[PDB]
Parts: structure tokens; sequence; C-alpha cells
């Protein structure tokens, strides 16, 4: 939430 | 994402770790208050993961475990937090290396330090004073700020004395008046600065 993010890159 | 893969040994980084942040909790390593408030926060991104406000406040450490003695007593728990902030999402493993780096960035990083008393100016009780022996220098270091207010070249030592509660440095030509402070480690400091003397040349 806002803090665990994911990315593609 | 991804890519840069850590391949850094985690075991003998916390082996580093621990030794860094035991030296400064104890007070082998002096550092100063905003210093010890910036280990605090990397401690705490360490311990406890990301900073959340919603738990990490005032009352939820025991300050003896993340700070040196003698700052427990002042408003550091606040500095703490903020530097803990600052962290951000920061893993351990980052934590820790940015810990010991900052640890051995100081100036005082691996220095001997004795904790003596000197009589001044106009104090009839003594003061405290961080002594502390390189190879190069003696050093005279405030014991509260831990700002280094005086230095002295080893080269310019003539020589020095120790009883069981003193130790005396004489400069010869280099300044009228002997050094001399109370301390029942004169004997331990003889004998460093004995072995840092017989290199010097």
């Amino acid at each position: 939430g806002s803090h665990a993010w994911d990315t593609a890159n | 994402s991804d890519q840069n893969v850590d391949s850094r040994d985690p075991v003998q980084l916390n082996l580093l770790y621990v030794q860094a942040r035991d030296d400064i909790l104890n007070g082998s390593h002096p550092v100063s208050f905003d210093k010890a408030c910036e280990f605090a926060g990397y401690q705490c991104q360490i311990q406890f993961g990301p900073h959340n406000e919603q738990k990490h406040k005032p009352g939820f450490l025991e300050l003896k475990d993340f700070l040196p003695k003698e700052y427990i007593k002042q408003k550091g728990e606040r500095k703490i937090f903020m530097a803990h902030k600052n962290c951000g999402n920061m893993s351990e493993i980052e934590a820790k290396v940015r810990y010991v780096k900052l640890a051995r960035s100081l100036k005082t990083y691996g220095v001997s330090f004795f904790l003596v008393k000197e009589k001044m100016k106009g104090k009839n009780k003594l003061v405290p004073r961080l002594l502390g022996i390189t190879k190069e220098c003696v050093m005279r270091v405030d014991e509260k700020t831990k700002e280094v207010i005086q230095e002295w070249s080893l080269t310019n030592i003539k020589r020095w004395a120790a009883s069981p509660k003193s130790f005396t440095l004489d400069f010869g030509d280099y300044q009228d008046g002997y050094y001399s402070v109370q301390t029942t480690e004169g004997e331990q400091i003889a004998q460093l600065i004995a072995g840092y003397i017989d290199i010097i040349l």
C-alpha cells in the first residue's frame, strides 16, 4: 500500500 | 526491477555491523549526539523494517539499546525516528552497509580512546576529557561533542611518565609546561605511546 511497490523495471 | 543481485556475504556483513554497533553503543567508539541518532535510525531500519508512523513513536524503544549511555536522558527518540524515516524502504542489508560505512568514515574510527580527567583554568572540579592516541598523534577530544580540540604530533613528544593515578607528557621545546591528567590507565597509555614512537623514525 504505497510502500511495498512493484515494478516491471 | 531487479538486475542488480547482491552477492555480498550477509554473515560477514552482520559480523562487521555488530562490532561497529557495539563499539558505538558501549562508548569504545565515541560519537556525537547527532551521529548516535543517525546510527540509531539505521539500527531501527535493521531491527524493525521501514518506519511506520503508526507504531514507531516515542516510548516504542528501550533507548539503552539504541544510544550511548550519555545520550539517553535527551530528546533523542524524536531524532532517531526522523533518521529512521530517512531510510525509506531501505533493505536490511543496505542499512547495515550504511551503518558500517558511516562508522568507518568518522575521524574517531579505530582510535584508542581513554577517558581521563583534566584540571583547568578557573574550575575546581576536574573535567572529563577523551584522550585519543593514533600512530601519528595524541589528541584531546571534547567528552560531550566528541570534537577534536587539540592535537600533538608524536614527533613533538620528548618524554612521558605514568603513576597509578596519572599520565604526563613533556613536549620539550614545543611548549613550556607539561600536560598532566588524572587516570588509572596511565601505563596502558604509556605503552601505546611507547610503541607508536618507536616506529616514528
